[PDB]
């Protein structure tokens, strides 16, 4: 479920998945999200609530953010713990 | 109360009676009577002299 | 000097003042650990608390 | 009780019904019941505030 | 002792080994604590706590 | 104060961590780091200027 | 009331003067070997300031 959300602000919905690519929640899940900012522009990321109580290990759930491309390149940051920086 | 400290009821390094005087103690704080002798001993001469 | 140095004191400032006062409508957390003190306590003066 | 486990350190109330089946340390602290109220306004009630 | 390997002499393990425990009763002692709020929570950092 | 409880440590029935653990209480207790211990977590902000 | 509220009042002239009150916001440059020094501080008004 890649879904495309650029421009030059906006809010990657709290788990948007029940309408794009409405899943069981029985099964893992996992939906990537690609950003473009205006011609000639980067990208600052500030999370606005962040809480993946289930687990302070993450061989289950997490989020990611990568630089560049959707490729495995260079992580920028892929964040577990309670609080979460900006980037 | 700047500091705190206890007191207590003492007994040999090896007695049988420290179990069940605690059970003893334990009851009489949960039907409060302990608090009913203070108040009789302390409360008791502590107020016929309301200034 | 009332209203330059001003000390504002509390309506009530004791356990007995909350009983025979019937105006502030005080509470505790629902059958918790309160509830069971105030239950079966014989002192009487939380018994018209628990009433 | 099951032994899956040791001491216990956390706040736990020193019971009567918990002693039988347990046994507790000293306690570390003491503990005990009391009122919550709001701290007075300043707000005079104004009706004869002379 | 041998050109490859080495020394192969008879007291690397002793016909009674000195360190040995016939004692199971203290390892790992297992608490167990709760998340009470100022007595027991989870610390607030960044990067993932081990 | 209404009542008084004490938390307390736990410990396996019989287990002799008893009476190797109330003497290290007693120990902070009497030495005073555990006054220090509980203040640098129920301290808080404070008093700020309601004066 | 007004004048002589306003005459008593303290601007801050000190370090630990400051650190009692509260609304004044503190900061440094983080990590620019001054903050640290609060960091590794053992003096109780520094200890409360870096708190
Ligand atoms: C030929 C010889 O004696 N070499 C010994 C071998 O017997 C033994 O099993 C091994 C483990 O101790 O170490 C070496």
């Amino acid at each position: 479920c890649q879904f495309e959300l650029s421009g030059a602000d906006g809010i990657v919905r709290s788990s948007q998945v029940e309408q794009e690519e409405k899943t069981k929640p029985g099964q893992a899940v996992d939906c990537i999200w690609t950003i473009k900012a205006t011609p000639k522009a980067k990208i600052y990321l500030r999370f606005l609530d962040y809480q993946m109580e289930h687990s302070n290990e993450c061989k289950r759930n997490f989020v990611a953010v990568y630089d560049g491309s959707s490729a495995i390149e260079n992580l920028k940051a892929k964040f577990c713990s309670t609080v979460a920086n900006d980037v | 109360l700047i500091d705190s400290k206890g007191y207590g009821v003492g007994t040999p390094m090896g007695s049988p009676y420290r179990d069940k005087i605690t059970i003893a103690i334990l009851q009489l704080q949960e039907e409060g009577k302990l608090h009913m002798m203070k108040e009789k001993w302390w409360r008791g001469n502590g107020c016929p002299e309301e200034e | 000097a009332f209203l330059t140095v001003e000390r504002m004191e509390s309506p009530i400032d004791s356990a007995d003042d909350l009983a025979k006062q019937t105006k502030i409508e005080y509470g505790a957390v629902e059958d918790g650990a309160t509830m069971t003190f105030f239950k079966k306590s014989k002192i009487s003066t939380y018994d018209k608390m628990w009433a | 009780i099951d032994h899956k486990a040791d001491l216990a350190v956390a706040p736990l109330a020193i019971t009567y019904v918990r002693e039988k089946v347990i046994d507790f340390s000293k306690p570390f602290m003491t503990l005990g019941i009391s009122i919550l109220y709001r701290k007075p306004n300043g707000t005079n009630p104004g009706v004869f505030s002379f | 002792w041998d050109p490859a390997s080495g020394l192969n002499m008879t007291e690397s393990q002793k016909g009674k080994p000195a360190n040995i425990t016939d004692s199971l009763s203290n390892r790992s002692l297992i608490v167990t604590t709760i998340l009470e709020e100022p007595y027991v929570l989870f610390k607030k950092s960044d990067k993932p706590l081990y």
